[PDB]
């Protein structure tokens, strides 16, 4: 057997390789980005946004974020999905973005995912898997984003129910807002300190 | 074959989040322990990228940003295999790389080092592994980068890399170094890794039989990701 | 002989309170250092329990909870000596033990592991050491217990134990393992102990000459508590 | 010379061995408990109660607590007590309890101890020695409980006076309350964080 | 490829028939040496069993005899590969296993040990290897068995196994043990094997990456059978 | 190259795994047994029976026996048979049995095999390959059973002729008897001592 | 303390019955293995001899047969302790010894060696061990004895001894040698013992601090017998 | 722990130390012998005699034999006997003899022992424990002598019933004879070969 290659921080210049347009490098014709909605994509459009804060309460202005999620019917656009259902054909399910160098704000344009089966016949509440990379972070940090308008499904979610300190569950619930008829979910991440966001070893 | 979950990440084989010798980790590491969860479809699936979207020079850092001539520096090819921990090849995984130029200067708005910029070098590339898990790219060997951790900190020459493969649980970013670089023994970032054998796992080896005469040297570097177990009895994933 | 205080606890011979590899210690460890005090009567005295209150099967985990038959599992006797650090026997100390059954399942409302429950096994016992510090109990060898620290954490087979002896300063809870168990090298709880020789102090040894033919195997396990110094000059305890 | 056997956490199922009735195991005729008052025990009866909190301010619902104390005249029911006084004959001086699995509350029924001699002719203020064991705790944590109505004796207590950070002394003083003519002392323990309880290496 | 005979059995790699430390072999071993013969069709052929006749739980000793609940004991998966001495996979071979329960008690009319019987455990299973020579079964780890050779003889925990493969010459019965069992060094049956490296060939290894969280541990055990030589000149088999 | 896995005795409880019905374990729907004759099997039916004796002349009451043989035309029901002839389709060619726990008697119901080619153009006399496993036996013992009514073929058999001590050849010849019109061949095996049965390393 | 059975004799620590290098064992060794039995009162009891019957010179081989003068030869005292395998002293056990004289000549009708007979030496003695298990006797150091195994066989100087102690199971006869004798490495009787450390257990050591000036040298030799286990649960002996 | 001192043969001159009178050495006033009957000894007197034969069927003329047995009521004259019964006070229970140098005959004068309790409430048949020492014998050989007139008790004896080869049990039964009103039990021991006497590891 082999050991997994060890992780190392992405460092402050991770944009060069993963978001070259943010580093002002035009080298690729097709660039991976933060827009998961194609013209024919099914589902309700939403915007996910927030900032990531360090232990002094300051935003990280060099953080890189990725999300992975199911389509509107809770099917993943992956050959490893075993539901035997047809996935939305105009949906990659993944996106990547970087916080703005001046403000630290990040965002994604995506759709609200449908509920995905959990283990042993259970049903998970709608959620987005998110990972954070940045200078100072030795191993990408995994977390999940749940939605405050899915109270009923959240209360029965197997992963949230597996966090024994109940007060910490709330850090994984994003808040719905409506900005000009656009649905926005605000999810701020706090790496350390009070109200520290739950991080998972997955 | 019915696949079950990925094997658990061995935390002793990776750096801890809090590592005081690497100063910026002090305020950017959680104080709480990570919460381990049992895997679901969310953790064992991942996106698929198609080679169709990739340009012909995406894995050629020598030519993909070249405008008036060739970049200055040591011509090198890097290749190897991406496998999972059970030794199976990882097919069609997305590998993205980024690095500094031959001066140890990064093409990034926030890099102010005096090492010179090279107008013909960008420093980023990408490729998909083939069906044997093999990948290959060509580049200029980067110079070591001085930075402020302690004031006179110098990192060894390195190439950063990221992989997106079959399962979200496999998501990984790291960097590799070049055999023999004396700075490897002093780097505080490499030293966050606890064990000597894992630090050695990040060193690319000189592959002399693959050098191209009067052209380029070659380095061999293999990458190992987490692997899934097969299930033969109950399948609780779903 | 006029007894003075117990010798200081050697903190290097025990786990630290904060041990990140054992995740639940992160929020349950003091951030302040312990305040060391000079001992008084409070620290050198302790209660006395009388053997009269103990039932005949209290040290027989094979029979003390048996209802319709015998518990399923490996019949084993465990015995040894409790001594203080100066080698003196610890007489009439209360030893209490608890463990999982042969499936690695605990008889506890909060244990939900699928390993099967054994209706004829309880998993707790107690005894007083005799005048030579000797103790002996019989039980079923417990199976290893999977638990959630990292998701696939497994503890080696073990028996938990507690001692209340002559001085409150001697109060101790720990657990012992069985010689040869391969899981000993991976347990994050055992690894909170800093030194290799102390980790070895928790391993009970196979005692082949004390096996009972066609009946039970036997393990030897000695326990060492803090010891008091004798005083020959001033006695400041009081 | 020998080294002391190393400590290990009691783990979440410590009730099986030390409080089987709490784990629903009826195996012993005589069970050690939290009631130190026998019919003929001398002294004023008191109830000691509280909760133990972790670093997030949440109560530990699997903690096990023991207390050790002198009788009403400050004599320990131990052969190691050298005062040459007769101890109350109907007093064990020790008790054990577990926090309630749902609320985390723990309590003991005991009597207020008399003052015990300190080192070199000193006199200690009345106190109870307490130890805490639980999952997450690698070595039992020792502390003492003093009483807020013994202000005068507390001010002269040698151990309290040996804590150089004076503001921390207050964490060892329990608060007297009267519930229906019953005297109750509330002692909450805070393992980590603000107002962290002083722990001793004894 | 035209196959010739199986390679000769290396008698030094197996126990001798007469082995006085294992007392029952004294009257059950031939006094004459074995007569070696050159192989014919009789020795290189063997029967074929079809998977169609096998039930769904035949390789699941945890469930195949379960009536009112699960058997008591340590849940373990055992898997590995059956290969011939030239390293080729042995395909579709019949593997049959039998063992004692978690008490070291066998479900057999002649076993009278006091270790308790488990009404939900039988102790036998079977499977066919696949095209890669791979096999897998699940069971309860057996307890060590006391028996009368010398009066206090104890065998280490073990699982007996039998293979019927491609040639009658390959017919084999043996047993494997579990890594770390201290009784391995004292067993008079294992000691009939002359060499240390062959005794080690019967030890199944802990396979930590294949453990199933909060469920079962896993052991790896490979088996090697005799192999046939290829013929390129005369074929005297017939 | 690899070394063959070493043999170990089957032990006294080998019935559990190989003849569970004899150990009173009903776990399989289909159980391997000692009856090689199916309804449409071709050939003359015979019964093979005997006992196995130890060095004191006592029968082994825990021995397990298997036989392997060709069909009536001397073709093995194995892919390794290279004769290019069609084998009887209703014949497994193998069977397994255990001696009776009280008497030590064992038996098989099978058919008399046809002659099989020997090496280099030779022809072997009809025979059955037999193996014995039991407590006390470290490696399964191989032997062959020839038939006393095939005197002519036995005299020319290559394997029998390769036993240089001619007096020992007779221990491999079973004796034909007729019990009620049933043809029976009695083959007693003597593991040690006078008239010890020839065992082969094959 | 309720005593259970003696621990099983470790057959690997003793010579086998059949040992071809010691020719007379070929016809005087059983062909069947020994039948091990569980012990009863018969095996754990033994006779008691009273010191009252012993003469004053029974442990003095220098004087007990002396008629007209002292025997010729090296004056030596032999002493030591008899203990059981758990280290407990064996009290009041009967020790009987016999040996050749200083010429290596035995006072026995069947000894015809030409080494000279000593009219003042008999060669036998006996004693009871005291409460500490201690014994002491004085004698003449015997000379090596030539005998016919191979024609030129010579045994090292030795003293034969027999013990009858607390249990019939402890019954033992053996012999000890003297430190440094070069013949120890060649003796076919000593070589029937399989292991080197057990052969060393029969060598008496020079005890220089116990020599008696201008009188006698002294050798130290301890003997270990089987020991009984204590019983704490069922007592099946009866 | 310690290892038992290894056994070594007694050799041909064992008489010097254990039966000096047979070696013609008069050195002790009191000599241990083969007469276990004292004037007031209780029980029926018997003589036990026989020879010991080697593998060629020849008697050993240098063998030394000892016996150990209970008194007439089955009580051992040993402090280790736990029956709580009074033993015959004029009975040592042990004796030693040597075979005659010319004929190999040995004998003892003793009494027939009473039945002794076996393990777990069982009752053993009357028996004498015997041990043999001699040149050629590396470790003293243990055996038992049972009596042919105790057929009923022998059939239920736990040790005899534990010999799985039943035909060997008969080698432990001595034959009763009456010589001039004296009761004699003849017990010949065969060390090797046909009818080899059962030897025990006790
Ligand atoms: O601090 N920085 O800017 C750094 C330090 C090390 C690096 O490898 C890097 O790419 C950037
Ligand atoms: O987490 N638990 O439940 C555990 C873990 C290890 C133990 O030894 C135990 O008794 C309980
Ligand atoms: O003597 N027996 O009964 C035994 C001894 C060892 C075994 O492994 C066994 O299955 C049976
Ligand atoms: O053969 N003998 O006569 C011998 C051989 C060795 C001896 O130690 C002995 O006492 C007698
Ligand atoms: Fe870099
Ligand atoms: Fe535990
Ligand atoms: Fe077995
Ligand atoms: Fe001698």
């Amino acid at each position: 057997e082999l050991k997994e290659t060890p992780s190392q921080t992405g460092g402050p210049y991770v944009h060069i390789g993963l978001l070259p347009k943010q580093a002002n490098i035009e080298v690729f014709e097709h660039n991976l980005d933060n827009n998961l909605v194609q013209d024919n994509t099914q589902g309700q459009r939403i915007r996910l946004e927030g900032q990531v804060f360090d232990g002094l309460g300051l935003p990280l202005r060099d953080v890189l974020i990725e999300i992975w999620q199911a389509d509107t019917n809770g099917v993943y656009p992956s050959q490893a999905d075993t539901q035997g259902k047809q996935v939305d054909p105009n949906f990659l399910g993944w996106g990547r973005t970087g916080a703005d160098f001046g403000t630290g704000f990040w965002s994604f344009n995506t759709i609200k995912p449908g509920a995905v089966p959990g283990r042993k016949g259970s049903t998970q509440a709608p959620h987005i898997s998110l990972i954070i990379f940045a200078r100072g972070i030795n191993i990408g940090l995994h977390t999940r984003v749940y939605f405050d308008d899915e109270a009923e499904a959240n209360a029965k979610d197997p992963v949230l129910n597996s966090i024994e300190w109940a007060t910490r569950r709330q850090t994984l619930v994003a808040k719905r807002e409506e900005r000009d008829g656009e649905v926005v979910y605000r999810f701020d991440i706090r790496i350390q300190g009070e109200n520290e966001t739950v991080f998972f070893d997955i | 074959i019915i696949w079950g979950a990925y094997a658990q990440r061995n935390t002793e084989d990776h750096p801890p989040a809090y590592a005081p010798g690497y100063k910026t980790s002090v305020l950017r590491s959680p104080k709480n322990a990570l919460i381990s969860i049992a895997e679901t479809l969310s953790e064992v699936t991942a996106p698929h990228f198609s080679a169709d979207k990739f340009g012909p020079k995406d894995n050629d850092l020598i030519l993909n940003y070249a405008k008036d001539g060739l970049p200055i520096g040591e011509r090198v090819i890097v290749h190897g295999y991406v496998r999972d921990q059970f030794g199976r090849p990882v097919k069609n995984a997305l590998v993205e790389v980024w690095q500094a130029n031959a001066s140890g200067r990064y093409r990034h708005p926030n890099d102010q080092y005096i090492g010179a910029m090279d107008p013909n070098f960008g420093g980023c590339g990408r490729m998909l592994t083939d069906d044997n898990g093999y990948y290959v790219f060509r580049t200029i060997k980067p110079g070591p980068y001085p930075w402020r951790n302690r004031i006179n900190e110098w990192s060894p020459a390195h190439i950063h890399f990221s992989l997106i493969a079959d399962g979200w649980a496999q998501r990984l970013i790291s960097q590799f170094y070049f055999e023999g670089d004396t700075l490897i023994d002093s780097c505080p970032i490499l030293k966050t890794i606890p064990s000597e054998q894992q630090r050695r796992a990040l060193i690319a080896l000189e592959d002399k039989s693959n050098f191209i005469e009067a052209d380029s040297r070659c380095y061999r570097f293999d990458i190992t990701l987490r692997g899934r177990r097969a299930t033969y009895f109950e399948n609780d994933l779903t």
